[PDB]
């Protein structure tokens, strides 16, 4: 074979590919690959942090609705 | 008929460890699934699917007079026929024809 | 078999001893003919003939016993019928040593059905509960299938501390076995007795597994299509359970490389959806319902053919190959937590 | 578990390497010693009368007798730093042990006997078994070696069994006898002139005279004691088809046939033909041809001359 | 003989056999022994996780029962 | 969307061959300057259009 189809894969292969992707995404954007610092990850984690903070506030509000129930006009 | 028949004498082959021996032998006496057979299976499932749909559509008409049954079946018929037609033009080998047929 | 059919239809409408009494002699006669055929048979063609007759004798014998109890047909008749069917098939298999597949399939549906009817007889348990439990037993049976099949085929695994001794590399090798043929009376030797059995154990193992998968396949489709109902409250609960079950079976196929073994798994997953769709259209018939069912019933297999043609010639990155694998585990996890919910066990405990 | 798994995997790659060498030996031995029923078709091929006595040909004087077990050409090196008996892990322990037991021999190979190794070969069993193997030995000799290198003699009372011998050229002269008294007058006058038996080897083959003599004994006459008690002569080899006590008094020259046609004998080395044990054990499964089959083979060979 | 009967056994012998069962089990379904990854382990463990999730939930229901039973009428 | 193909991994079932026979070069043509010329392997020439 040569890698066609849906065969299984290991964790060493999963990060290995993901690294080749980050390096190529940088190449299209900055035209250099020296990558002294890797700003691609940094910008992504900030989004993940934003999503996490929003969900915690949602759980808090959902939990409050069970502690002291109420209702709304319809 | 006069014929030449070759010698069948040859060495024997032995594998002692039970797991390796099972895998080796079991792979030479049977056939594994392959892409060629997969397509034939796919075609067979769609054929079975549509005959069931026309069946339930017919069962409604036997108790209702609306156009629904003819309208719905016509588009399915045209679509299935359209695909079959498109495949017959693209078929190159007998395997493909069995799919198209 | 057709004769046993009309006799069955009669017993289904009349409470007379006619069917059990009149069928018993019919079975005994075919069985007697089968016994002689088996003795006189020597060639492979005879065996095919002998096997067909023997297989036909088990049916009358089975319904005859089932029809033996008096009164309305019900719970006890089923226990007796499937019971002798189970013993007969197993018994036929043990001494015959041929047609391993078809007999094994009969044994499993009988055994599980015997356990199902017995529960309904000894306790007033509902079908809802009685069916959900069969679903769970079959789910764990698939994980057991490759192992259970190892025992019946006679594979043995040696483990001992080297006889409490150091190794002997120059030990005298085992004596090769001599073999002959009826026409080719001149003998030839092929090898050690210990090794020849493996080549035979393996061929036997493949058959037990193929049957075990088929028997289980029938049970999951019959149980699942019975649990889902279009009038029962909370209509969506039993339907979602049918979805994950189908997903699990569909992905599990790629652990099996054999041609008929893999198709039976894939087929088992597709047929469950189709079977539920029909049941959901006939009852509670309506224009939207038939309109919806007709679409699902044609798009679903169509997408399948599409996938089958394109996947073998395209490349996928490791992050995606790793993602499809995890769907299988994600599908298995919800079965037990949901089945108990459908069976109301948690509500039963919360209100003790 | 990871260590166990990797050990099993490394063991199977050695197995493949062993099996490949095994295939080469099957092809090589068959190419020099085919089964008797196939030789008839090969008569016209250049493989006939191919053997040479000139030292380098190690197969000269060798004859195929059947099929059985043999030691492969592989040479195994013992494992370093072997852990003590109480220290061996159970799974890998039996694996290396059984690997060693089975992979040390290869099944179903052609067994052979050399005329250069013994004064005689006593055949003990039922008549059909004894005569069958002898007919096989005769035709194998006749196909691989020319009449300028091999000559044959039979002494028997049951002449109806040795009738087919007439067609073979190796039984010619510049020849079947009814008794030792008759054989003694004609043939022994020539052979008693010189020597006593001496086991040879390939390098020595260049020195021995070209015509080797094969003698078949089927009369049980006590008069044979004169040459037998003198331990034969060089360039001769006797096959006793009767099993008389004078020939049967040496286990190293006795071949025993079981009810199943299996031959048992003392084990001998593949490279030196020396006896390696004093107890008889399994040797080979007998190959044999009928009188009709032998005469058919002889007629095909009778068509050719130098 | 040896290996027959109900003699004693040790903990290293117990894992040794389970290794041979897993390895022979895949040889019947996949026809290869490489075991690059061991899917039989994961598939079995997934069921154990499922059952555990079922046990955890029903214990929670029993805990609920003592906090607010059915007999508190009037 | 541009079809950039990241290299496929060997799946851990074969050793590396350090020097297989080199990949065949490709030819190019011009109508007026009918004399053809060659410039490199197909796998490399495509990336310059891919980028």
């Amino acid at each position: 074979g040569s890698g066609y189809g849906l065969g299984l894969s290991t964790r060493t292969q999963v990060t290995g590919y993901q690294f080749l992707a980050r390096r190529t995404a940088m190449a299209l954007t900055r035209w250099r690959v020296r990558m002294e610092i890797e700003p691609g990850r940094r910008q992504t984690l900030a989004v993940v942090a934003s999503v996490s903070a929003a969900l915690v506030i949602c759980l808090g509000a959902l939990l409050w609705s069970f502690i002291s129930p109420s209702g709304q006009l319809n | 008929w006069i014929r030449f028949i070759a010698d069948t004498e040859r060495r024997s082959q032995v594998i002692e460890h039970i797991s390796t021996a099972v895998a080796s032998d079991l792979s030479k006496r049977f056939a594994r699934i392959d892409p060629i057979v997969a397509v034939q299976v796919g075609a067979s499932m769609v054929a079975t699917g549509v005959v069931l749909a026309t069946g339930v559509l017919g069962w409604w008409r036997w108790h209702h007079n609306t156009w629904l049954t003819t309208i719905y079946t016509a588009v399915i018929g045209v679509l299935v026929l359209a695909v079959a037609m498109l495949l017959l033009m693209r078929a190159k080998t007998d395997a493909d024809r069995r799919v198209a047929d | 078999v057709l004769a046993t059919g009309v006799l069955g239809w009669w017993r289904w409408h009349h409470n007379t001893w006619l069917t059990t009494i009149y069928t018993a002699v019919i079975g005994v006669l075919v069985l007697a003919v089968a016994m002689l055929l088996l003795m006189r048979a020597k060639t492979d063609a005879d065996r095919r003939v002998a096997d067909i007759m023997l297989m036909s004798a088990i049916m009358p014998v089975t319904v005859a016993a089932a029809a033996a109890p008096p009164g309305p047909v019900g719970s006890p008749q089923a226990v007796l019928g499937f019971g002798v069917l189970t013993v007969a098939a197993a018994l036929a298999l043990r001494f015959t040593g041929r047609r391993l597949g078809i007999y094994t399939t009969i044994v499993i549906i009988g055994a599980l059905t015997m356990l199902a009817a017995l529960a309904r007889m000894v306790a007033a348990t509902s079908a809802v509960t009685l069916l959900s439990s069969l679903l769970l037993i079959c789910v764990v049976a698939y994980h057991a299938a490759p192992a259970l099949s190892r025992r019946l085929a006679g594979i043995r695994l040696p483990v001992f501390p080297s006889a409490t001794s150091r190794w002997v590399f120059e030990a005298r090798p085992d004596l090769p076995t001599t073999v002959v043929v009826s026409g080719g009376s001149a003998p030839v030797l092929e090898g050690p007795s210990s090794v020849r059995d493996v080549l035979l154990q393996a061929e036997r193992a493949r058959s037990f597994l193929s049957g075990l998968l088929t028997g289980l396949g029938v049970m999951v489709v019959v149980c699942m299509t019975s649990l889902c109902d279009p009038h029962t409250g909370q209509r969506w609960l039993p339907l979602i359970l049918a979805g994950f079950t189908s997903g699990f079976l569909l992905l599990r196929g790629r652990s099996y490389v054999d041609r008929w073994q893999s198709i039976t798994l894939a087929g088992t997953a597709v047929i469950i959806a189709a079977a539920v769709c029909v049941r959901y259209a006939l009852e509670l018939s309506s224009p939207l319902a038939v309109s919806i069912v007709a679409a699902i019933l044609v798009l679903l297999p169509a997408a399948g053919m599409a996938a089958a043609a394109h996947v073998p010639h395209t490349i996928y990155s490791p992050l995606f190959r790793k993602f499809v694998e995890w769907i299988e585990y994600l599908c298995l996890m919800p079965i037990f937590p949901l089945a108990l919910w459908l069976m109301n066990v948690y509500a039963a405990i919360r209100y003790r | 578990d990871a260590m166990r798994a990797q050990f099993m995997l490394m063991l199977d790659m050695l197995r493949e390497t062993a099996q490949e060498s095994a295939d080469s030996m099957d092809a090589n031995y068959r190419w020099f010693h085919p089964a008797p029923n196939t030789l008839a078709a090969a008569v016209g091929s250049p493989r006939m009368w191919e053997r040479k006595p000139d030292g380098k040909d190690l197969n000269f004087g060798v004859v195929r007798v059947g099929v059985g077990m043999t030691r492969p050409e592989v040479t195994w090196g013992e494992p370093q730093n072997m852990p003590t008996d109480i220290e061996l892990e159970p799974v890998t322990g039996k694996a290396l042990q059984e690997f060693g037991r089975y992979q040390s021999v290869v099944y179903n190979l052609p067994k052979m006997v050399s005329l250069l190794v013994e004064p005689w070969y006593a055949l003990v069993g039922e008549r059909e078994q004894v005569l069958g193997l002898m007919r096989a030995i005769i035709c194998q000799l006749a196909f691989s070696h020319g009449p300028d290198h091999v000559q044959m003699i039979v002494v028997s009372s049951d002449l109806d069994q040795w009738d087919w011998v007439k067609w073979l050229p190796h039984f010619g002269d510049s020849m079947v006898y009814t008794s030792v008294r008759e054989f003694a007058a004609e043939q022994a006058e020539l052979f008693a002139g010189r020597g006593s038996f001496t086991p040879r080897h390939a390098s020595s083959s260049a020195q021995t005279p070209t015509p080797h003599t094969v003698i078949i004994a089927d009369v049980d006459d006590p008069q044979w004691e004169y040459v037998i008690s003198a331990e034969g002569v060089d360039g001769v080899t006797f096959f006793d088809l009767t099993g008389s006590s004078m020939w049967t008094d040496i286990p190293e020259r006795k071949l025993q046939f079981d009810k199943t046609g299996v031959i048992e004998a003392l084990p001998r080395d593949r490279d030196t033909w020396m006896v390696i044990d004093d107890k008889a054990w399994f040797f080979a499964l007998t190959d044999q041809v009928s009188i009709a089959e032998a005469e058919e083979f002889a007629q095909k060979l009778a068509q050719w001359r130098l």
